[PDB]
């Protein structure tokens, strides 16, 4: 709750030590979808809705 | 089925 | 503040408005001999990167120019792009973010 | 024979 730097801590259960691990900050992905109307294009490539 | 809106991409300016 | 980005044809400049900085696209006109032009490629993302654009990046070989803004300095915004026949194919507006 | 999807090759940017 106060942030990373107030507890700089991961604690591993059980004897890790001497092994290689690999730490990293979750990336966060994102994608909205438009939402799901008809599509129509004209004879070229406009679309329309 | 009703028929659809024809796609007019049309324009601008005098007509 | 951000130097203008040449990438292959094209370059990148940033030209502000009062809230979101509009990224352009400097190109030469296909038909004319000595006609210049520069297209507005945020046009339907008029109010996506705010003001304070300092750095415009990219790569050719993955072409996508980046946008960094002192607006919003988590983000960098990335335009991701493809040509082909002298045709944007691909015009894909987003953003990173890392905390 | 349901019709099918219209071929539109579309674009980007605004519209």
């Amino acid at each position: 709750t106060a942030g990373w730097n107030s507890d700089p801590w991961l604690r591993l259960s059980g004897n890790l030590e001497g092994r290689m691990v690999y730490i990293g900050f979750n990336i966060n992905f994102v994608y909205e979808f438009s939402k799901f109307l008809i599509k129509q294009t004209a004879d070229d490539g406009s679309t329309s809705t | 089925k009703k028929s659809l809106s024809v796609a007019r991409s049309s324009g601008g300016g005098i007509n | 503040r951000a130097r203008p980005f040449g990438i292959g044809r094209n370059v990148y400049f940033a030209s502000p408005r009062s809230s979101f900085t509009s990224i352009h696209r400097y190109y030469a006109v296909q038909d004319v001999s000595s006609v210049k032009n520069a297209e507005d490629i945020t046009s339907h993302v008029p109010n996506y990167i705010p003001n304070g654009v300092f750095s415009i990046c990219g790569s050719g070989t993955e072409n996508f120019c980046s946008v960094l803004s002192h607006g919003d300095p988590s983000k960098i915004f990335m335009y991701k792009f493809l040509y082909l026949n002298e045709e944007l194919r691909q015009q894909s507006w987003s953003h990173w973010d890392f905390g």
